[PDB]
RNA sequence: UUCUCCUAAGAAGCUAUUAAAAUCAC
RNA sequence: AAGUGAUUUUAAUAGCUUCUUAGGAUGA
């Protein structure tokens, strides 16, 4: 009885990163002993011609990027802990993320090491032109 | 099956969640997902009001990364961790109202005998962050456990029984040892129990201190060890051992009660934690003395093995010397150590079984009372930490005490205690009845020393010409508190001296 | 008549999926 | 109205091998 919700290659890194005071740092360093990125993302059926921004309440990328499910992508949202930003409340859940598909292999490692610029609108560094 | 129950949405609501606000993709309803990849439809918004419980079942600590160390241990270090040893089973029950299909903790015990009643809390899924709330509870249906029904009243907030914890492991492993090792037999619904007291990460240290750091806290994150944690939330990075791995078919209590039998009210949730490592402990220990597994120095460890050494020169030597046995037999020594070579008896070593060497030609015999209670009639057995279950009418025999308890004195199978001190001894229950044929030592003191030339002691236990006269010697003063201060200190660590019927203490005296 | 290939049929197996039946642990 | 798994048995289905049958065509 229950819908379930995870597959067999995320069960020992959503129970690793459960499990830890401080799951971004812990999660970051299972990619570097060689185990794989968290998969079973949302992948969007968008058009690839939107106004790419790091979030928006409807899927909207470029040519190059791949709107995801905003969930999907916060990894305390996928593992299922405290957000760590203040009154916890996450700020993917409910609104769709733009990945560059350079790295649309593991967005839950992306939105965690990355950062969206707060005036241009988009992902700090890639395609954040504050010239 | 492509799935897994970890995570598993354990409400009963029919249809899914939006695109956003979804976990993962086996989440998305129907409605929305087409072609392998989920689209987005205006007809129908996302939720803004709802709470999923989520089943926390089927946690695969299988990891393994570049600094974090792993839970699950093997038996060869977790033999090592002897005192440090908690065995944990948690009892639960179920998920009732607008949720089902999920079990969640509700007692906790560990092999303390402390039983922690917390409340059924699961971690439901607001449109926001994943919370930690109520939900309701409904006890296990059935009879066997039948005790869980007035109990789902009684318990306390988590965050009120997350603290029991690390001051209830800081006071029994605070002077043991430096980790704890869960001795859990299911495996399985002991991780989906952890989630809510344990946390894990690279090694640290203890702040203020340099021990481990085996403690948490969220509200000043720092760590601790078992001493300076007070009031500290989490435990740190627990190791973990899984006994049914070890390859016991059927149930604990059909598996457990063929070795031991006063381990009882099999189906709380603290005597299914006290077999749980009275099961380990038997099945690990009993059997053998590895010798080769050295441990470390908790304390008094070499003052109590230099006191027991010098009895054991002492006693042996005095019977001897005082009723001028012909032969001197001896069981339980590993190797061929003479504890008085000055002697004439023939040291014949009646050893259990031959142990590394065949230097000094030691024979092998096992004894019990039924089988050997006719064969040895000369001259007197030296039993020392032998398990027999009965003693001959000539012996010199020491066996350890197992009702004190103390730091070295780890509880153990069968009433019987596990003495790990620079090794591990596990001696079966002090009965009175293997003492039938025997009776208990006088403290004294006898040395063949010639005397030489400060508070004057005027004791009649001691034995020496100086002390016979009108006034004791300042070369035996000293020598008399030292035996007395190693006596009482062997007595307090536990043992207990028995000799046969016969002895008599004034015989030594003619001897001068 | 022989060879290869193709189409279909029948057989057995392998793995994959679905359903129920039982057992064990919890 | 529906506790968690693990391995078992059969049925339904798909994929593939081999074998047999029939058909077609090539070549001697
Ligand atoms: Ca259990
Ligand atoms: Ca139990
Ligand atoms: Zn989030
Ligand atoms: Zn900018
Ligand atoms: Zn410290
Ligand atoms: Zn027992
Ligand atoms: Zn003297």
């Amino acid at each position: 009885a229950g819908n379930a919700t995870e597959v067999p290659a995320n069960s020992t890194v959503l129970s690793f990163c459960a499990f830890a005071v401080d799951a971004a740092k812990a999660y970051k360093d299972y990619l570097a002993s060689g185990g794989q990125p968290i998969t079973n993302c949302v992948k969007m059926l968008c058009t690839h011609t939107g106004t790419g921004q790091a979030i928006t309440v409807t899927p909207e990328a470029n040519m190059d990027q791949e709107s995801f499910g905003g969930a999907s992508c916060c990894l305390y949202c996928r593992c299922h802990i405290d957000h760590p930003n203040p009154k916890g409340f996450c700020d993917l859940k409910g609104k769709y993320v733009q990945i560059p598909t350079t790295c649309a292999n593991d967005p839950v490692g992306f939105t965690l090491k990355n950062t969206v610029c707060t005036v241009c609108g988009m992902w700090k560094g890639y395609g954040c032109s504050c010239d | 099956e492509n799935v897994t129950g970890l995570f598993k949405d354990c409400s009963k609501v029919i249809t899914g969640l939006h695109p956003t606000q979804a976990p993962t993709h086996l989440s998305v309803d129907t409605k929305f997902k087409t072609e392998g990849l989920c689209v987005d439809i205006p007809g129908i918004p996302k939720d803004m009001t709802y709470r999923r419980l989520i089943s926390m079942m089927g946690f695969k600590m299988n990891y393994q990364v570049n600094g974090y160390p792993n839970m699950f241990i093997t038996r060869e270090e977790a033999i090592r961790h002897v005192r440090a040893w908690i065995g944990f089973d948690v009892e639960g029950c179920h998920a009732t109202r607008e949720a089902v299909g999920t079990n969640l903790p509700l007692q906790l015990g560990f092999s303390t005998g402390v039983n922690l009643v917390a409340v059924p809390t699961g971690y439901v899924d607001t449109p926001n962050n994943t919370d930690f709330s109520r939900v309701s509870a409904k006890p296990p249906p059935g009879d066997q456990f039948k005790h869980l029904i007035p109990l789902m009243y009684k318990g306390l907030p988590w965050n009120v029984v997350r603290i029991k914890i690390v001051q209830m492991l800081s006071d029994t492993l605070k002077n043991l040892s430096d980790r704890v090792v869960f001795v859990l037999w299911a495996h399985g619904f002991e991780l989906t129990s952890m989630k809510y007291f344990v946390k894990i990460g690279p090694e640290r240290t203890c702040c203020l201190c340099d021990r481990r750091a085996t403690c948490f806290s969220t509200a000043s994150d720092t760590y601790a060890c078992w001493h300076h944690s007070i009031g500290f939330d989490y435990v740190y990075n627990p190791f973990m051992i899984d006994v049914q791995q070890w390859g016991f078919t059927g149930n604990l209590q059909s598996n457990h009660d063929l070795y031991c039998q006063v381990h009882g009210n099999a189906h709380v949730a603290s005597c299914d934690a006290i077999m749980t490592r009275c099961l380990a402990v038997h099945e690990c220990f009993v059997k053998r003395v590895d010798w080769t597994i050295e441990y470390p120095i908790i304390g008094d460890e070499l003052k109590i093995n230099a006191a027991c050494r010098k009895v054991q020169h002492m006693v042996v030597k005095a019977a001897l010397l005082a009723d001028k046995f012909p032969v001197l037999h001896d069981i339980g020594n590993p190797k061929a150590i003479k504890c008085v070579p000055q002697a004439d008896v023939e040291w014949k070593f009646y050893d259990a079984q031959p142990c590394s060497d065949k230097a000094y030609k030691i024979e092998e015999l096992f004894y019990s009372y039924a089988t050997h209670s006719d064969k040895f009639t000369d001259g007197v057995c030296l039993f020392w930490n032998c398990n027999v279950d009965r003693y001959p009418a000539n012996s010199i025999v020491c066996r350890f005490d197992t009702r004190v308890l103390s730091n070295l004195n780890l509880p153990g199978c069968d009433g019987g205690s596990l003495y790990v001190n620079k090794h591990a001894f596990h001696t079966p229950a002090f009965d009175k009845s293997a003492f039938v044929n025997l009776k208990q030592l006088p403290f004294f003191y006898y040395s063949d020393s010639p005397c030489e030339s400060y508070v004057p002691l005027k004791s009649a236990t001691c034995i020496t010409r100086c002390n016979l006269g009108g006034a004791v010697c300042r070369h035996h003063a000293n020598e008399y508190r030292l035996y007395l201060d190693a006596y009482n200190m062997m007595i307090s660590a536990g043992f207990s001296l028995w000799v046969y019927k016969q002895f008599d203490t004034y015989n030594l005296w003619n001897t001068f």
